[PDB]
């Protein structure tokens, strides 16, 4: 039984959430923000990512060089990432360097220069990032997957934004973005590891007290996405490995089917030919794929957003003449979530997940990420006892009902990259979403 | 004819051969498709379709 997550608020509406671990010597403190690229329109798309660069370019007090030195002197590091719905800025340090790190984070978020000279400098760095993501195949595949599934909608936009916007982002629109979005009621200060909650609350009162509150304070993790069945083919015969993602519209964080969808995902599971144990996994798809050498890997996912999600699988394969078999057998295993699954598969997947949801949190950064994610999506940290009860409530017959309304005979979003000549047209893929025998 | 003009022997042999010939024709129809399968169907543009196939 892990120590209890303590939670306090400030007057502005900033949440402070902490989980202490007296066995470790480091601490991850940071700011989780319920805001990301999805909050941009088409004209300022890329702003959130642009700001992440300039946050480390110097403040009203410390210059870029002074900033570098201050963190070097602390001994730990700072890190940041911007997603579609979430922005994170954290600092890993020593136990007694926590007041320094909170002070630096408060500075870069509230009091950043955003000097025209630095905007102009980063504008090239970010332009170069557009031509180097091209190598990260998984990211290419998932960005096209969002673009097509949420065609012409805010969730469909990339985080980097178009080339055109990068050239036209001003300090004015940067300032406007962070003033509108980085408000106290949307922010959570998180501490995990060697942190005292009461000390962290005092540091929040000292540094984050003059944060703006939004005009209309909605609860944390408050949002209509209209999924498009569609495909993107990025054929490249010179690549040796095909990368394919297939997804349906999945579930939001607060869906009643959230846990049902996780169990369904665990029934298919993951596979990697490079891992020794993968040939012996219980998953039927794993067995088919390994015995027939159909793939190098597959990874089931159930990605959630505030008001929608994507549920599907990501495949990589060198077997270019049997892509058809790989996709065929994958979708036939999904069909069985509707037609065939019983207590045998469901109880097995529940066993595996009851541990998996706890295992994931193995370092202070993972714990902080868990507290921060849950507070910004659900408005609260869900205790392991509650999670164990929600998993236990999932029956085989919940899974069947969920798959019958979510997967069975449904439109898919499909992205193929690489030597995908063997990937059949949309209809033949989508025809495998049902079984004529059932 | 099986005789000196068209008559009964001619009719009876035409019946037997009329029955047979459609089976021979089916075989040749199959053969021309097997022969075609090496290049595949042509198309109205007259170009290769190897670049863009449909089931
Ligand atoms: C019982 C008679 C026949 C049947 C059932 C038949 C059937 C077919 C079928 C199903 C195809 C492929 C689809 C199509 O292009 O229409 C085809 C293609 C072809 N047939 Fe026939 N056929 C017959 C007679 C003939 C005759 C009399 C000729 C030539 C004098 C011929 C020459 C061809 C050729 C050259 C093709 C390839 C056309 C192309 O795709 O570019 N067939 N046939």
């Amino acid at each position: 039984v892990s120590p209890k997550t303590r939670t306090s608020n400030l007057k502005n509406g900033l949440t402070i959430a902490s989980e202490s671990n007296p066995l470790v010597q480091t601490a991850t403190v940071g700011v989780w923000i319920d805001a990301g690229s999805r909050n941009e329109n088409a004209y300022n798309n890329g702003t959130a990512h642009f700001f992440e660069h300039l946050a480390f370019k110097g403040t009203d007090k410390r210059s870029q060089h002074q900033l570098e030195l201050d963190i070097e002197n602390m001994g730990g590091h700072l890190n940041a990432y911007t997603s579609r719905e979430s922005t994170v800025y954290y600092a890993k340090s020593f136990k007694d360097d926590v007041p320094k790190s909170v002070e630096i984070l408060a500075d870069i978020l509230q009091h950043s220069k955003l000097a025209e000279s630095a905007i102009d400098r980063e504008r090239e760095v970010i332009t170069r990032e557009l031509e180097e993501v091209n190598k990260q195949y998984e990211e290419v595949v998932f960005d096209h997957l969002h673009a097509t599934a949420f065609m012409n909608q805010p969730l469909g936009r990339t985080i980097l934004g178009p080339r055109e916007n990068i050239q036209t982002i001003t300090n004015t629109e940067l300032r406007k973005f962070i003033t509108e979005n980085y408000t106290a009621d949307r922010m959570v200060l998180v501490g995990a590891g060697a942190v005292d909650h009461d000390a962290l609350v005092e540091l929040a009162e000292k540094y984050f007290s003059h944060l703006p509150s939004s005009q209309s304070p909605v609860p944390l993790g408050t949002p209509i996405p209209n999924f498009v069945g569609s495909e993107v083919r990025l054929r490249d015969d010179t690549m040796p490995v095909a990368h394919i993602a297939i997804a349906v519209e999945g579930v939001s964080w607060t869906s009643e089917d959230y846990y049902t969808a996780l169990v369904a995902q665990a029934i298919i599971g993951n596979y990697d030919r490079a891992v020794g144990t993968s040939r012996h996994q219980g998953s039927r798809l794993s067995n088919i794929v390994s015995e027939n050498n159909l793939a190098n890997s597959f990874q089931s996912f159930s990605t959630s957003y505030s008001d929608t999600g994507l549920w599907g699988i990501y495949l990589t394969s060198e077997n270019t003449t049997q892509i058809d078999d790989l996709v065929h057998f994958t979708l036939k295993e999904w069909n069985r979530l509707s037609t065939s699954v019983s207590n045998l598969q469901v109880e097995r997947a529940k066993s595996q997940l009851k541990a998996g949801l706890l295992l994931s949190l193995d370092g202070t950064t993972y714990v902080a990420e868990d507290i921060g994610r849950q507070l910004t999506t659900l408005g609260r940290r869900v205790t392991p006892a509650e999670v164990e009860a929600k998993l236990e409530a999932v029956t085989e017959h919940d899974v069947r009902a969920w798959a019958q309304k979510t997967l069975y005979d449904k439109d898919i979003a499909l992205v193929g990259l690489g030597p995908i000549e063997g990937l059949y047209d949309y209809n033949r893929i989508r025809n495998d979403m049902s079984m004529m025998r059932w | 004819w099986g005789g000196f003009s068209v008559g009964n022997p001619t009719l009876q042999r035409f019946f037997a051969l009329h029955y047979l010939m459609p089976f021979v024709l089916a075989v040749f129809a199959l053969l021309h498709l097997i022969a075609l399968h090496t290049a595949g169907s042509s198309n109205p543009l007259g170009i290769t379709s190897n670049v863009d196939k449909l089931s």
